[PDB]
RNA sequence: AUGAUGUCAUACUUAUCCUGUCCCUUUUUUUUCCA
């Protein structure tokens, strides 16, 4: 009974697993169309200006990143990388904001692991948890 | 199944084909060809690594060598017109492309050790 | 309620929304600020577990039902002693029953 | 793993808070814990070892607990494999509780 | 065994011998 | 003068240099012999079509993360706000959907693959810091029932500007530095000595010329700080004019006007270029700070100010050192900037101190429960005093509960984690009080605004090394007079403060020296020797010193280096001398790597390098988890050497992918295990250089220790029987208790570090066999001695 | 894993003594194990099933 | 007939001891054909 229940859970499986695979062609095919008509719905006055700026900075951007491969291995990977990662570095380029949390009054009230229940045991004086005065 | 269960190999030869497919694609996305990958002339020479003082004049006479250049085509900076560093470079066979190749691979013209690579382009 | 606009104002609870209810809620609020809410959220099945002591330790647990760390405390029995010692008679009703004065020790409140 | 194992021996020391007269067999039980919680890398090395390698157990006791109106059976098993099977124990049931193996109504849960 | 050729508890070990010179609690016992 | 003879050795270095490089090239290209039929090519043609095909879609995608990259990087500062037409617009609009498109078309693979392995799989037999809240919806779990303005920008600049203490003090001092050549500025802090006067100096004309401006710190963030707050003025980016350069960091560009440095950026500048020909000023900020690298710059560029008139030399600092200041450089006048901001009420306690760490513990309790609104600063010596510290304040917390308000003590120093250390940077919750126990680090480059109050224990950790024997203690030592001073001046930038010293008037008066010890005196200074031997300075002598070391730990230096063999019979530069010298580390561990090609253990010597680099912080030990931290340290625990030990940490580390949750996970500090693996990479960008072939000890871990002999056979202990005593001196040592073998207790040890805490102690250290000892050095270690 | 549930499996099948009477368990299940908890209620799960049914 | 050699435990001496391993401040360093 082992052997035909994995059977048939492997062949159950990749039935499944086929389907699913033709629906997300289907799915790649219908963002093949969205892709398609987004560059035509592109195709068709500072716009002259900041244009001769995107291929100002993005040629001289080719060209720094393509000296940059050049003279070191990767020194595009030890320029760009590196740069955006350490934390006085982000505190002097004046970064903005690089979950709840609230007082510490409240913390560390109390402490301990184990219910002060004494595991059962009875005999001991656990009735009020406070000294009288 | 059966498209899997016959190798690794081929297996990953099948992931070449979808990553190729979806590749493909994904450049059709991004809007760029207007037909889907025609395969390239294999009849040019992408040779990168160039120098801006290398024109189509001087890469004419050392592709000459090897086989009949049909053209030699440096990829222009278009206002400023100064060489891209790389090139593509025409031939009329396929046996000047590997004569050319096989020879000019990681080879020293003006001081810099160049590279050649098939034409990929679909361009 | 007060947690999620907490991150939307973004300011931080203060205990002053959290000592009206400090000892109310079934855990109980005063678990979310103990000591060890580290190395007890990886305790789990720890009901069942209490219950199946019986079958190794030769007592009985009258709190087989509850775990003081995972449920709070859910019970405080200090008004008790207090309105004990006012229904008896007040110390001095109840020290009236004992050796108290033949001590001589001045007053009661340091006894020990 | 240092999580897990700290949760498994709190709960094995919970035997013996009273540190009674306990005896010769609970004294070695409290030093196997003892230094399994100064030396929490061994006692995991060893856990690990027995649950790959070990299939034949040493003996269990019995004896019962008399509630009066029914018995109890109360099984006795030796140290060591009292901490290899608190840890497992704990290990089962955090997993489970992720994985979610059981589901609502199965119910002495740890939500109420 | 049998598996692999196809393929603590000191109860159960054997006895360290006795030494030459057998420690002396060795001896009282 | 000494200066030209080094500039001269040093051109001669770099043709050397060149000529070397020219010369592998041409042996590597002797070396690798270029040896470079119808169905034979109808055979192949096919299979490099296919590695074309795949290659090309590698390619193909990686240019479609060009432009994808490029997209949205333009269309950031170009889009959100000008006023701009059709066709650039509806490119917006293609790029934004046709780059989602993608993304979307590659997350449906993604999707399907990890919906289809999510599935139940029978098993087979054969033979990021929220767990609290993971711990919040436990509780919600268990507790649920049913059933233009940027000219305003820039006028306000220039508004706050006018108002600097050197804002009308510009002309008169502008035309003062146009009278004499060498100037002292002297300037205490917030008078805009480091961020107006390079800008002045800009609007002076001073970069035109093709000249730059540069402007050395001694520290590299702080570089960075200064860099940014001009740049801000500059209403430009910071980068492309105004620049910094500092290690893997560099922010310049060809326009760069305004240069911001290191005092070694600047000495490594000299690596490059003697006379300094590009930079018209040199601007050398605090120089009090008494580095090896200010020291040296100082003698160098007093030699160039000699030799170059034009050249302009101001070097601005903080405190009175200006009569030594001038005197060296020949008497400079010395222009008086007045910079102070709001009055500081310093106090004495009304005898001397007994316990000063219970007297810091009820100061700052009277001062917190009884003191208005302000912020507090309160200096210990260090990490374990100072979570001792924060132990009290905190039970103190706890026992008077709501009888006080909030109390948020936050400790400092520099090796506890980085996200920690951020904490003390959030402003002030309403209501609550900020109490910073700090290091003397908060004394220089942390300004944390608010505080109003600092308490100073008059006391420090420095540093002491008294080469008698090769003892650095870093020992107690009642802080300087200046120390002080400025630990007074730390406060006060916001409003009037107060600033308390556990000692009197009588002791501080009476008892207090200057300045500490300028550490050309204090400190080791193998580096800087063997530095000053790359430039060629064969008397090192009657160099040109501003406080010259003792004889003796010159000595000592130089027969270390000739020991490792860098100084020959008579003590100048051999080969390896030379190609260790440019390496920025000492020379013992650059001499282990010279052992590693010989051995073959590159990469292992090379991470290991990587990792006494920055060693001390490697590993967090926090009080709170201090269990896990323990078993997740002795996880890696290998046999041979805790250095071995760093080996696989890193290897582990950089097999994870380089991530933070795997330290995180692993109770290792991600600051020192990511600087270890940009200096790595650094050594191996000059590791063609001085000659070293990447090869692996192929598991061989007897060739990396033998390397690590090699490298470190000085630092060596051997057992006696009353401890652990050196092999040299036999002054006893003792094992660190961190170490991997701080029991195991071998007989012939191998260590790095030498200090006399409580205990006389080494750090990071091996076992080590007395027979590579000869191996190796049997000319400085011999047989009858081991 | 099967080397769990064989080390879970071979654990409940123990000689148990009373003074001096002795006897291997090879039928039930002894409760005194640690993890009994997870044996029973796995069970118990198995038979929640068989009562409900799969579709339910 | 008594040698030294010993990793031998036991016996014994000195009104011979109750006398014990814990944890580092600050911080800077030039780089080279990509393909």
């Amino acid at each position: 009974a082992d052997r035909k229940a994995r059977e048939a859970v492997e062949m159950r499986a990749q039935v499944e697993r086929k389907m699913a695979q033709k629906e997300k062609e289907k799915h790649e095919e219908k963002l093949r169309e969205m892709a398609q008509k987004a560059r035509e719905r592109r195709a068709g006055d500072g716009e002259a200006r900041e244009r001769d700026e995107i291929r100002h900075d993005r040629r001289k951007e080719r060209q720094h990143d393509r000296n940059l491969s050049r003279a070191a291995p990767d020194k595009r990977s030890k320029l760009q990388r590196n740069e955006n990662r350490d934390i006085s570095e982000v505190i002097a380029l004046g970064v903005p904001n690089p979950e709840v949390q609230y007082d510490q009054r409240l913390f560390n009230q109390s402490k301990g692991m184990d219910s002060g229940f004494a595991g059962g045991e009875d005999e001991i004086y656990n009735v009020y948890d406070q000294a009288w005065r | 199944d059966d498209f899997k269960g016959r190798s690794a190999e081929e297996v990953e030869e099948i992931k070449a084909e979808k990553e190729a497919k979806t590749q493909a694609i994904l450049l059709e996305m991004v809007g760029d060809l207007p037909d889907a990958d025609i395969k390239p002339p294999e009849n040019v020479l992408f040779v990168c690594k160039l120098n801006p003082v290398t024109t189509d004049e001087d890469l004419e006479i050392i592709f000459s060598r090897f086989g009949p250049i049909r053209s030699c085509e440096v990829i222009r900076d278009w206002k400023t017109g100064e060489s891209l560093c790389y090139a593509f470079i025409e031939f009329e066979k396929e046996e000047d492309c590997e004569k050319a190749f096989f020879k000019m691979d990681n080879v020293l013209i003006d001081d810099r050790r160049i590279h050649v690579d098939f034409s990929q382009s679909v361009a | 309620l007060k947690r999620q606009e907490a991150i939307a104002q973004n300011r931080r609870l203060t205990l002053e929304d959290l000592e009206d209810s400090w000892d109310r809620g079934i855990p109980r609020i005063n678990t979310l600020f103990q000591k060890d809410r580290h190395t007890l959220a990886y305790d789990k099945g720890w009901r069942v577990r209490t219950d199946f002591k019986q079958y190794q330790v030769l007592k009985q647990n009258p709190f087989w039902w509850t775990h003081q760390r995972h449920d709070g405390k859910l019970w405080n029995l200090n008004n008790y002693r207090t309105d004990m010692i006012q229904a008896l008679g007040g110390v001095e009703g109840i020290l009236e029953h004992t050796l108290f004065k033949g001590t001589y020790f001045p007053t009661w409140e340091g006894l020990f | 793993d240092t999580k897990l194992l700290i949760l498994a021996l709190e709960r094995l020391k919970e035997a013996y808070s009273v540190k009674s007269r306990l005896n010769q067999s609970q004294r070695e039980e409290l030093g196997l814990i003892e230094q399994a919680y100064d030396n929490p890398h061994e006692a995991l090395s060893r856990i690990k070892r027995h649950l790959l390698t070990q299939r034949a157990f040493k003996e269990v006791g019995i004896e019962f607990m008399d509630l009066y109106s029914h018995l109890v059976p109360v099984y006795d098993v030796e140290p060591l494999e009292k901490i290899t099977d608190a840890y497992l124990d704990q290990y089962l049931w955090y997993e489970a509780d992720k994985r979610r193996l059981f589901p609502p109504w199965i119910k002495p849960a740890d939500t109420e | 065994f049998l598996l692999d050729k196809a393929a603590p508890n000191p109860e159960t070990k054997p006895a360290r011998p006795d030494p030459i010179d057998m420690d002396e609690d060795e001896l009282e016992m | 003068d000494e200066w030209e003879r080094t500039e001269r050795e040093r051109l001669q270095d770099l043709e050397e240099r060149d000529a070397f490089a020219e010369r592998v090239r041409q042996r590597d290209k002797d070396r690798t012999r270029n040896v470079l039929a119808e169905e034979d090519r109808k055979a192949m043609v096919p299979e490099l079509r296919k590695k074309s095909r795949r290659e090309y879609l590698a390619k193909r995608e990686r240019e479609k993360l060009e432009d994808l990259e490029a997209e949205l990087a333009d269309e950031e500062f170009l889009f959100g706000d000008v006023e701009l037409s059709r066709h650039e617009r509806q490119e917006l609009k293609y790029k934004r959907r046709v780059r989602d498109l993608a993304r979307e078309y590659r997350a449906a693979g993604e999707q399907e693959k990890l919906e289809a392995t999510n599935r139940y799989h029978m098993p087979k037999e054969t033979r990021p810091g929220e767990e609290q809240r993971r711990w919040e919806e436990a509780r919600l779990g268990a507790a649920s029932l049913k059933f233009s303005t940027q000219a305003q920008q820039k006028e306000s600049i220039q508004a706050v500007r006018r108002s600097l203490p050197v804002f009308p003090f510009r002309e008169e001092l502008l035309a003062a530095i146009a009278n004499h050549q060498v100037l002292i500025i002297e300037g205490e802090t917030g008078s805009g000595k480091t961020t107006q006067i390079p800008q002045y100096l800009f609007e002076e004309g001073y970069t035109n010329k093709g000249m730059k401006i540069a402007c050395t710190q001694p520290r590299r963030v702080a570089a960075m700080s200064v860099a940014a707050r001009v740049a801000r003025e500059m209403g430009v980016k910071l980068g492309n004019e105004v620049g910094y350069s500092i290690r893997f960091e560099d922010c310049t560009s060809e326009r760069t006007v305004l240069r911001y440095m290191t005092d070694g950026m600047l000495l490594r500048e000299f690596l490059s270029e003697p006379d300094l020909a590009s930079y018209s000023v040199v601007m050398v900020d605090e120089a009090h700070e008494r580095t090896l690298h200010t020291d040296i710059l100082f003698g160098l560029i007093k030699d160039v100010a000699r030799f170059r008139p034009e050249l302009k030399v101001l070097v601005a600092s903080a405190t009175m050192d200006t009569a030594r200041f001038s005197t060296f450089f020949d008497d400079a006048p010395v222009f008086r900037i007045p910079g102070r901001r709001f009055p500081v009420d310093i106090f004495y306690t009304k005898a001397p101190e007994a316990d000063y760490l219970e007297a810091c513990v009820v100061s700052v309790l009277q001062i917190h429960v009884t003191q208005p609104p302000g912020d507090i600063l309160v200096f210990l010596t260090g990490q374990e005093e100072i979570e001792a510290a924060c132990e009290m304040l905190q039970d103190r917390c706890r026992r008077l509960g709501s009888k006080i308000r909030e109390l948020l003590v936050l400790p400092i120093y520099a090796n506890l984690p980085s996200d920690m250390q951020a904490r003390i940077f959030q402003p002030t919750p309403p209501g609550a009080r900020k109490v910073v126990v700090a290091t003397n680090i908060a004394e220089t480059s942390l300004t944390i605004e608010g505080i109003i109050y600092v308490l100073d224990p008059g006391f420090c950790k420095q540093k002491s090394y008294n080469p008698r024997t090769g003892m650095e203690s870093l020992t107690v030592t009642p802080c300087s007079k200046a120390s002080a001073n400025q630990r007074a001046g730390r406060a006060g930038r916001v409003a009037a403060g107060k600033c308390f010293r556990l000692y009197t008037a009588w002791a501080y008066q009476h008892e207090l020296e200057e300045t500490t010890v300028p550490e050309i005196q204090r400190t080791s200074l193998g580096n800087v020797v063997l530095l000053l031997k790359s430039l060629g300075i064969h008397d090192l002598m009657h160099f040109d010193f501003l406080d010259p070391p003792p004889y003796e730990t010159l000595l000592l230096a130089l027969e270390q280096l000739y020991a490792l063999g860098a100084l020959n019979h008579l003590g100048e530069l051999t080969t390896s001398g030379r190609k260790m010298a440019e390496l920025p580390v000492d020379p013992m561990l650059s001499k282990m790597i010279l052992a590693s090609e010989k051995y073959s253990c590159s990469e292992e010597i090379l991470t290991v390098a990587a990792m006494l680099s920055v060693n001390n912080s490697i590993f967090y030990r926090p009080k709170d988890k201090v269990v896990h931290a323990d078993n997740a340290r002795v996880n890696f625990f290998l046999p041979g050497g805790d250095h071995l030990v760093l080996l696989n940490v890193y290897t582990q580390w950089a097999e994870s992918g380089y991530s933070s949750q795997w330290c995180y996970e692993n109770f290792v500090q991600f600051r020192s295990m990511r600087r270890a693996r940009d200096v790595r990479e650094q050594l191996e960008g000059l590791l063609e250089r001085v000659e070293v072939g990447l090869s692996s000890c192929q598991g061989d871990y007897i060739r990396v220790r033998k390397a690590i002999t090699a490298g470190y056979f000085y630092h060596t202990a051997r057992l006696t029987r009353s401890g652990y005593r050196t092999v040299k001196q036999q002054q006893t040592v003792f094992i660190h208790p961190n170490s991997s073998l701080f029991e195991q207790q071998p007989r012939w040890l191998l260590y790095h570090e030498l200090v006399l805490t409580t205990k006389e102690f080494m750090r990071q250290v091996l076992e080590i066999e007395s027979s590579w000892l000869l191996e190796v050095a049997p000319h400085y270690y011999k047989a009858k001695e081991l | 894993d099967h080397n769990i549930a064989d080390y879970m499996t071979a654990k409940n099948n123990v000689v148990i003594n009373y003074k001096d009477m002795n006897h291997t368990n090879s039928y039930g299940i002894i409760r005194g194990l640690q993890f009994a908890s997870f044996i029973v209620q796995y069970y118990g799960l198995v038979m929640d099933l068989l009562v409900l049914g799969l579709h339910r």
